[PDB]
DNA sequence: TCGAGAATCCCGGTGCCGAGGCCGCTCAATTGGTCGTAGACAGCTCTAGCACCGCTTAAACGCACGTACGCGCTGTCCCCCGCGTTTTAACCGCCAAGGGGATTACTCCCTAGTCTCCAGGCACGTGTCAGATATATACATCCGA
DNA sequence: TCGGATGTATATATCTGACACGTGCCTGGAGACTAGGGAGTAATCCCCTTGGCGGTTAAAACGCGGGGGACAGCGCGTACGTGCGTTTAAGCGGTGCTAGAGCTGTCTACGACCAATTGAGCGGCCTCGGCACCGGGATTCTCGA
C-alpha cells in the first residue's frame, strides 16, 4: 500500500492516472504517485473532511525555531548559557556555522550522492533540505539569530541564556515579518491588490481570524511557475564558477552535499542574488524539469508538479474556479467566449474548455496560473485576492505584531525598521558585494549590486536594560 | 427675467430624491432656489472674472473649472 | 489644429496593461487626464514648498518623496513611494 | 551616435519622464530640478493612474460593459476610502452619486 | 492561558485570549467555502471513474498538465524584473506559514 | 383604482434617481437662469455649451450634497420631513452661512 | 444660600468668554503632545513655542467644535449637548 | 502612558463654557478627548514629517505652523 | 548717482516695495515679475494691515487699555464681516472668542 | 546671530499712523506679521496660477488685481483694488 | 398571506455613430560636452531643551441634594403625497448667419543680470511707565419671606 | 420681592518687567547700464454660438381625497449643576548639563545650457461593432383584507 511503488487507488492513496499518448511514460498501467492529505478527524462519517496546518499560521519565523516544543528545544544550544541555536559539529562554511544534521529513517539526502553520504539539514521545518538554496536561507537565518544573541550578550552581560534566546527569537520573527510585508508581498500581489487587501495597520483586532485557509495551500503554489530550469552558482567575482556553474535542477533537488562539500552557501546565495526567475506566460506554465523531471533520485520516476498541484486541489475538496471567482466579486464564466474574455486568451480557453467541459470544473491551481498576471504582480486577480486576504488575516490577527504596542519598544521599533536581507547576508556570509534594495527585484551583476560596506548594521544599543 | 422659477418644484424634488430625501416640506423649494442662486452667483462671478482676465467675451469650460477649483470644488471631465 | 499634448496614450497603455479587452470613452479619458494633472500639480506644489522651507534651490527625489508622504492619504502614499524609489533605482542602473 | 533610448524605457515606465521633467522645469516650482525627480513623479502618476484604471475597469466589468464611462470612475473613486479622501473636494462629471438611503426612511 | 506573557509560545498558544486553541499549530484549516467533494464529504472529484462532476466528467490531471502546462523548455523566458531571491523567499514563507502533512 | 401609500413612490424615485447619472434639471431653464445670473456681472456675454454643462453638473452635485446634509440635520431632530431650518443648520455647520 | 441650576453655568460662560487665557494645564498638555509624537520619532525634542502653538490650535479647534455642538443641540429642541451633536457637527463639517 | 486623561473634566467644561454651552452631558468628555487626540495626531504627524525632511532632531514651532497650514488651519502669533 | 530713494517712498506706502519684489522674484511664482506687481501687493498688504489695526485700536479703546493685545485683534476681526470672511480659517493665538449666548439658554 | 527680517517696523509705522496714542504688544506683532505673510502668499499664488493659465511667463499688476478680486471678499476687495491701483499710479508718476 | 395593476428586469433584432486602428511628419526628446555654483561634508560655538529639587497653593477630586430637563406617550389636523386631465414648453432636426476663438508674423520694450555703494534695518542694551496684583467699597444680581 | 448673600466692577496703592527708544554696523536694495525674448498688435480662417421654425410629446401644473406625521399638552425619572472639604500635582524659582541648532570653510559633482539628430506622438481619415434603441416576455414590489 505504498504510493511510491503501488498504483491502486486505495485510501489513503489516490494517484494520477496516465492518459494515452503520454510523452514520457508509454505504459498505461504506470501512474504518478500521490498522497492524500491527513484528515483532521479521521473515522467520522458526519463531519466534513478537512486538513491540518502543521505550523503556526503567524509570521513568527517558524522555519527557524519550529512550532513544537521538542523541535524548538532541540534547535537550541544547551551546552552553554548564551541562548544560541544548535549548529553543525562536523563541517563549517569557511569558519561559519551550518544547520545540525537530522536522523531520519528514510534519509533522501544520501540518495542524490552515494559517495558524499551527506545527510539532510535540520531546521524549523521538515522540508528545509528541499534545495541547496532553501538550505542557504535557513543557514543565513540561523547565523543571524546566533550573531544577534552574541551581540546582545556583549551589550548586556546581565542577561541570562533564556532571556537572550527569547529576545533574539522575537527580533528574528520581527525581521521575517518586516521582510515579508515590506518586500515580498508588494512584489507578489502588485500595488493594487496589496493596497486593497493589506491596508494601513490600526491595531490588534482579537476577533479577526488568524487561521490559514485551505485554499491558500493551493493558491500560494503560484511560485511553482517561476522555478528556473537550472541551479546557478557564482564565485567571488560573480562569474560562472567551475565545476558545473549551471546544474540541471533534477540533480540538485534534495541534495545537501552540494552545500556541505561545495564551499558552503556563499556560491548558492551569490547565484540566487544574480539569476533572474522564470516569467509566467500563458503558453509556458512550468518548466519540464518540474513538470516531467521532478525528484528522479529520491523515487522511481520524475514527478509532475502542476499535476500534483491540481490533484491536491481535487483531493483537498476545493471548490472550482467559478466559486472562488464568486468570492471576490469577479464574473463567473460559463461558455467558451466568457472564458476567453476572462483568461485574456482564446486558444488557452479552448484547451481548458475541451479538457474540463465547464468553467466550474476548472481546478483552482490551473485557473490561478492560467489568467494573466496582475500589473506589477505575479498572480492573477483571484490568486491575488486569496493571498492578500490570508495575509491580512495573518497580520491584523497577530497580537505580537512587530508594530503592535507592548511587544517592542518604540526605540526598538525604529531600530527594527532599518533591517534588510542583504544586511543579514553580509553579516553572516563571506559575500562582500550584495544586491541593492529589494533583493527580490535585483538579478543582474553588476548592474544592481553594491559593495555592502555601506549598508548600516542593526543597532542593538536600544536593547540595553538598566 | 424671472428665470429662477424655471427650476420647477419637480426638479427640486428630483434633486432631493437623488440626495435621499423622502419627504419635503412645502417651503423647501424657495429656500433651495435661494441656495442655488447664491451658489451660482458665487461660481459665475469667479468664472466671469477668469474670463475677463483672459480678455475674452465667452465663458469657457476652463473658466468654470478654475472658478470651481478656487472654491475647493474641483470638477473633472471638462479639462 | 495644434498638437494638444495630454496623457491619452499613457493612460491607454496603462489600461491595456490592466484591462486589454476593456476600452475607454472620451469623457473617461477627460476625467483621467484631469486627475493626472491635478495630482501632478499637488505633488509639485508641495515639493516646491518643502524645498523653499529648507532654503534649497533644487527639487530632488527627497522633496518629491516627502510631498508624496504629506499629500497622499494612508497606505496610498507608502505604495507611491515604493514605486518612485524603484523607478529611480532602475534609472540609476541604466 | 548610439540609438536613442527614451528615459521612460530606461526607468521602466510608460508615463513620459521626459515630458514630466519638462513640466517640472517650466512649472515654476524651483530653480533646479534633479535627475531623479521626474522619474519619481512619473512613477507616482503611473501608479495612481493604474489604481483608478483597475478599479474603474472592475466597475465596468461588474456592470457588464466593454468601455469605461464616468459613472464607473465615480463608483471606483467613491467606494475607496483612500481615493475618496484624496479626491474629497472633487466632482466627477456625469458620474452620479452612490446609492444610499437613511435607515429610518425605509418602511 | 497565563494572564500575562512577554514572548510568543512555541505553538502560537494564547495569542487570542478569548479563543486560545484558535491560531495554534497542528490545528485544522479554516474554509471560506464549504468543501465540494464528489459525494460532498468524502470522495474527491475524480475518485470514482465515470462519476461526472456537475454533470460532466472529471478531467485527468496529468492530461491537463500535458495539453496545457507542457511547453518546449528551450523557449523559456527569464523574468527581467525578479530574481531567484523571489522564488526562494516564497518557498521560505511557505515553510513559515502553511504545511499540510501527508502520510508516509 | 390602485393607490400606493404616500411613502412608496418617493422611495422608488430615490432608488431610481440614485442609480442614474443624467442631469435632473431641464437644460433650457437652467441655461436661461445661468445667463440671467451672469447678466449681473457682464452684459452680452457668450457661454460655451461645455461651460453651461459644467455649471449644471457642479450645481447639481452641490445641491445633492446639501440635500444629504439637510437630511442628516432633519433626522437629528427626529423628523423625516425636510424643513428650511435644516438647510440653514447644514449651511451654518458647513461654514457657508456661518 | 444656594443658586438654582443654570445660574453659575451662565456666570462661567460670561467669565470665560471674556478671558483669553488657555483653559488647559500646560504640563499635562506637554506630556500628551510628547506621548503622541513619540510614535513618529525617537528622542524627539520640542521647543516651548511648538507645544504652545499646538495648545492654542487645539483649544481653538475644541471651542469651535463646541459652538457647533451647541447649535446642533439647539436644533433638536434641547439644552444639553450630547456626543451625537458632536458627531453630526463633524459629519456636516466634513472631518468624519 | 495614558496622558490623554491629563485633559481633565474641569478643563473640558471650561472649554465648553467658552464655547457658549450652558448644559453638558456626561458622555461629552470622552468624545472630546478622542477628537482632540485625532486632531493632535494629524497635526503632529505632519509636523514630524516636516522636521524629518530638514534632518533635524527637534520639532520647531514653524513645523507646527506648516502642519496647521497644510490642514487648512492657519495659526497666527507663532512663527511667520 | 543719486540718493537711494526706496520705491515705497515714491509709491507713498509704509511697506517695502523692494523687499516685496525680492520675495516675488525668489518665491518661484513666475519666470518674470513685473515692476507693478510689488507696488500693488505692498499697497494691498498695507491697506489690510491698516484696516485690521484700526479696528483693533478701536477695540482696545473700548476696553480702556493703552496697548494692543491679541484679544483686541480677535475682537476686531470677528466684529467685521469682510475680515471674518477673509480670516475664516485663521486662528489667532491668545485671542479668545466672541461673547455670544444662545437666547434659549438665557433665563426665563 | 544672523539677521531675521519681518514686517514689524512697517506694521508699527502703520499703527502709529492710525492710532498715535495706542501701542502694541509682541504677540500682537507676531500675529500682524503672520497675517501679512499669509495674505502675501495667497495673492502671489493666485497671480502665479493666473499667469500660468494664460500661457504667460510674467506676473504683472493685472494678475495681482485679478488675484485681489478673487481672494478678498466684497467691499474689502473694492477698496483694496482702489488702493492697489492708486499705488501703481503714483509709481508710474515718479 | 393572495389577486390587480404597475414598475422594473431582461431578452432579441437594428443600425449608428463613436472608439480604435492606420498613415505622415514635425516638434520635442535624446546624445554628447562644459561650467561653477549649489550642496555634501567636517569642524567649532553656545543656545536652550532637558532632568531634579523644594514650597506654596490653586485647582482637581469626590460627595449630598434637588431642581430643571430629556424622554416618552396622546391627540389634532392639515399639510404633504399620488393620481387624472390639460396645457405648456423642452426637445429634436434643419437652416442660416456671423462674432469671436484660435493661429501666425514682427517687433520693441520690459525684465533678468551684473557692479558698486550706502543706508535701512537688525541685534544689542536700558529705564520707566502701563499693567497685574492686594484691599475695601458700592454696587450687581439671585431666592424664598 | 426683601435681607442678606454671593459675586464683582471700581477707586486707591505698589512693584515690575517689557516695550519704545538710542546705537553700531552690515548686507541687501537702489542706481546704471546691456542683451534678448515675451507679448502687444494686427490679420485671417473657420467653428461654434445664437436666433428661428415646426412637429412630438414629455413633463409641469391644477385639483382633489385622504392619511400620517409635525407639533402642542402632560407627566415622570434622573443626572447635572451647586456647594463643600480633602488631596495633588501646577506653577514657580533656581540649578547644572550637554545635544544639537547654527554658522563657517573646502571641494566636487551634477544640473543648466548648448548643438545635432531622429522618432513619438498627434491630427486626420476610414471602419466596424457596443450599445442605446424599439417591441415583448418574465419578475416582482406593493396594496388592500
Ligand atoms: C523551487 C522549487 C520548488 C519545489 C521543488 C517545490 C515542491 C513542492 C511540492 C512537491 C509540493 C507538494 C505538492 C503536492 O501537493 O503533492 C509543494 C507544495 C507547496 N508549494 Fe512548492 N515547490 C517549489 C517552490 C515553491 C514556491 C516558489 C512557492 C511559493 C512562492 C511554493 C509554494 C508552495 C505551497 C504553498 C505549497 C503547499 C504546501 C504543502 O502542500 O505542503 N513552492 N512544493
Ligand atoms: C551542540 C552544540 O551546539 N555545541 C556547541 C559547540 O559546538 C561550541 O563549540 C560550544 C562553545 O561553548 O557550545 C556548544
Ligand atoms: C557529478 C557529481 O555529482 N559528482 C560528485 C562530485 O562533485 C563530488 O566531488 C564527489 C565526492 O563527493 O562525488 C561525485
Amino acid at each position: 500500500v505504498n504510493c511510491e511503488t503501488s498504483c491502486v487507488q486505495q485510501p489513503p492513496c489516490f494517484p494520477l492516472k496516465i492518459p494515452p499518448n503520454d510523452p514520457r511514460i508509454k505504459n498505461q498501467a504506470d501512474c504518478i504517485p500521490f498522497f492524500r492529505s491527513c484528515p483532521a478527524c479521521p473515522g467520522s462519517n458526519i463531519t466534513i473532511r478537512n486538513q491540518i496546518n502543521a505550523l503556526t499560521s503567524f509570521v513568527d519565523a517558524s522555519m527557524v525555531y519550529g512550532s513544537e516544543e521538542p523541535l524548538a528545544r532541540n534547535l537550541r544550544n544547551m551546552s552553554n548559557q548564551l541562548g544560541l541555536l544548535a549548529v553543525n559539529q562536523r563541517f563549517q562554511d569557511n569558519g561559519r556555522a551550518l544547520l545540525p544534521f537530522d536522523n531520519l529513517h528514510d534519509d533522501p539526502c544520501l540518495l542524490t550522492n552515494r559517495s558524499a553520504r551527506i545527510p539532510c539539514f535540520l531546521a524549523g521545518d521538515t522540508r528545509s533540505s528541499e534545495m541547496p538554496e532553501l538550505t542557504s536561507m535557513h543557514t543565513l537565518l540561523l547565523r543571524e539569530h546566533n550573531r544577534l544573541a552574541t551581540e546582545l550578550k556583549s551589550l548586556n552581560p546581565r542577561w541570562d541564556g533564556e532571556r537572550l534566546y527569547q529576545e533574539a527569537r522575537k527580533i528574528v520573527g520581527a525581521m521575517v515579518q518586516i521582510i515579508t510585508y515590506r518586500d515580498y508581498l508588494p512584489l507578489v500581489l502588485g500595488p493594487t491588490a496589496m493596497r486593497k487587501y493589506l491596508p494601513t495597520y490600526r491595531s490588534y483586532n482579537d476577533s479577526v481570524d488568524p487561521r490559514i485557509a485551505n485554499v491558500f495551500t493551493n493558491a500560494f503554489r503560484y511560485g511553482h511557475t517561476l522555478i528556473q530550469p537550472f541551479m546557478f552558482r557564482l564565485d567571488n567575482r560573480y562569474q560562472p564558477m567551475e565545476p558545473n556553474p549551471r546544474v540541471p535542477l533534477s540533480r540538485v533537488f534534495f541534495a545537501s552535499w552540494r552545500v556541505v562539500l561545495e564551499g558552503g552557501i556563499d556560491p548558492i546565495l551569490r547565484g540566487l542574488m544574480a539569476t533572474p526567475a522564470k516569467l509566467n506566460r500563458q503558453n509556458q506554465i512550468a518548466v519540464d524539469e518540474i513538470r516531467e523531471r521532478l525528484f528522479e533520485q529520491v523515487m522511481r520516476i520524475g514527478l509532475d508538479l502542476p499535476a500534483l498541484n491540481m490533484q491536491r486541489s481535487r483531493d483537498h475538496g476545493l471548490p472550482g474556479y467559478n466559486a472562488w471567482r464568486r468570492f471576490c466579486g469577479l464574473p463567473q464564466p460559463e461558455t467558451v467566449g466568457q472564458l476567453g474574455t476572462v483568461l485574456r486568451n482564446l486558444k488557452l480557453a479552448r484547451k481548458l474548455m475541451e479538457q474540463y467541459g465547464t468553467p466550474n470544473n476548472i481546478d483552482i491551481w490551473m485557473g490561478g496560473v492560467s489568467e494573466p498576471l496582475k500589473r506589477k504582480g505575479r498572480v492573477g486577480p483571484l490568486l491575488a485576492c486569496i493571498i492578500g486576504t490570508q495575509f491580512r488575516k495573518l497580520r491584523d490577527g497577530d497580537r505580537f505584531w512587530w508594530e503592535n504596542e507592548g511587544v517592542f519598544s518604540m526605540q526598538q521599533r525604529q531600530a527594527l525598521a532599518q533591517i534588510s536581507l542583504p544586511r543579514i547576508i553580509c553579516d553572516n556570509t563571506g559575500i562582500t558585494t550584495v544586491s541593492k534594495n529589494n533583493i527580490f527585484m535585483s538579478n543582474s551583476y553588476p548592474r544592481d549590486f553594491v559593495n555592502c560596506s555601506t549598508l548600516p548594521a542593526l543597532n542593538l544599543a536600544s536593547w540595553r536594560e538598566a | 427675467r424671472d428665470n429662477i422659477q424655471g427650476i420647477t418644484k419637480p426638479a427640486i424634488r428630483r434633486l432631493a430624491r437623488r440626495g435621499g430625501v423622502k419627504r419635503i416640506s412645502g417651503l423647501i423649494y424657495e429656500e433651495t432656489r435661494g441656495v442655488l442662486k447664491v451658489f451660482l452667483e458665487n461660481v459665475i462671478r469667479d468664472a466671469v472674472t477668469y474670463t475677463e482676465h483672459a480678455k475674452r467675451k465667452t465663458v469657457t469650460a476652463m473658466d468654470v473649472v478654475y472658478a470651481l477649483k478656487r472654491q475647493g470644488r474641483t470638477l473633472y471631465g471638462f479639462g | 489644429k495644434t498638437r494638444k499634448e495630454s496623457y491619452a496614450i499613457y493612460v491607454y497603455k496603462v489600461l491595456k496593461q490592466v484591462h486589454p479587452d476593456t476600452g475607454i470613452s472620451s469623457k473617461a479619458m477627460s476625467i483621467m487626464n484631469s486627475f493626472v494633472n491635478d495630482v501632478f500639480e499637488r505633488i509639485a506644489g508641495e515639493a516646491s514648498r518643502l524645498a523653499h522651507y529648507n532654503k534649497r534651490s533644487t527639487i530632488t527625489s527627497r522633496e518629491i518623496q516627502t510631498a508624496v508622504r504629506l499629500l497622499l492619504p494612508g497606505e496610498l502614499a507608502k505604495h507611491a513611494v515604493s514605486e518612485g524609489t524603484k523607478a529611480v533605482t532602475k534609472y540609476t542602473s541604466a | 551616435r548610439a540609438k536613442a533610448k527614451t528615459r521612460s524605457s530606461r526607468a521602466g515606465l510608460q508615463f513620459p519622464v521626459g515630458r514630466v521633467h519638462r513640466l517640472l522645469r517650466k512649472g515654476n516650482y524651483a530653480e533646479r530640478v534633479g535627475a531623479g525627480a521626474p522619474v519619481y513623479l512619473a512613477a507616482v502618476l503611473e501608479y495612481l493612474t493604474a489604481e483608478i484604471l483597475e478599479l474603474a475597469g472592475n466597475a465596468a466589468r461588474d456592470n457588464k460593459k466593454t468601455r469605461i464611462i464616468p459613472r464607473h470612475l465615480q463608483l471606483a473613486v467613491r467606494n475607496d476610502e483612500e481615493l475618496n479622501k484624496l479626491l474629497g473636494r472633487v466632482t466627477i462629471a456625469q458620474g452620479g452619486v452612490l446609492p444610499n438611503i437613511q435607515s429610518v426612511l425605509l418602511p | 492561558c497565563p494572564e500575562q506573557d512577554k514572548y510568543r509560545t512555541i505553538t502560537g498558544m494564547c495569542n487570542n485570549r478569548r479563543s486560545p486553541t484558535l491560531g495554534a499549530s497542528n490545528r485544522a484549516f479554516v474554509r471560506w467555502l464549504p468543501a465540494e467533494y464528489e459525494d460532498g464529504f468524502s470522495l474527491p472529484y475524480g475518485w470514482t471513474p465515470g462519476v461526472k462532476r456537475n454533470g460532466f466528467p472529471v478531467a485527468l490531471a496529468r492530461a491537463v498538465s500535458n495539453e496545457i502546462v507542457r511547453f518546449p523548455t528551450d523557449q523559456l523566458t527569464p523574468d527581467q524584473e525578479r530574481s531567484l531571491m523571489f522564488m526562494q523567499w516564497g518557498q521560505l514563507l511557505d515553510h513559515d506559514l502553511d504545511f499540510t502533512p501527508e502520510p508516509a | 383604482p390602485h393607490r400606493y401609500r404616500p411613502g412608496t413612490v418617493a422611495l422608488r424615485e430615490i432608488r431610481r434617481y440614485q442609480k442614474s447619472t443624467e442631469l435632473l434639471i431641464r437644460k433650457l431653464p437652467f441655461q436661461r437662469l445661468v445667463r440671467e445670473i451672469a447678466q449681473d456681472f457682464k452684459t452680452d456675454l457668450r457661454f460655451q455649451s461645455s461651460a453651461v454643462m459644467a455649471l449644471q453638473e457642479a450645481s447639481e452635485a452641490y445641491l445633492v450634497a446639501l440635500f444629504e446634509d439637510t437630511n442628516l440635520c432633519a433626522i437629528h431632530a427626529k423628523r423625516v420631513t425636510i424643513m428650511p431650518k435644516d438647510i440653514q443648520l447644514a449651511r451654518r455647520i458647513r461654514g457657508e452661512r456661518a
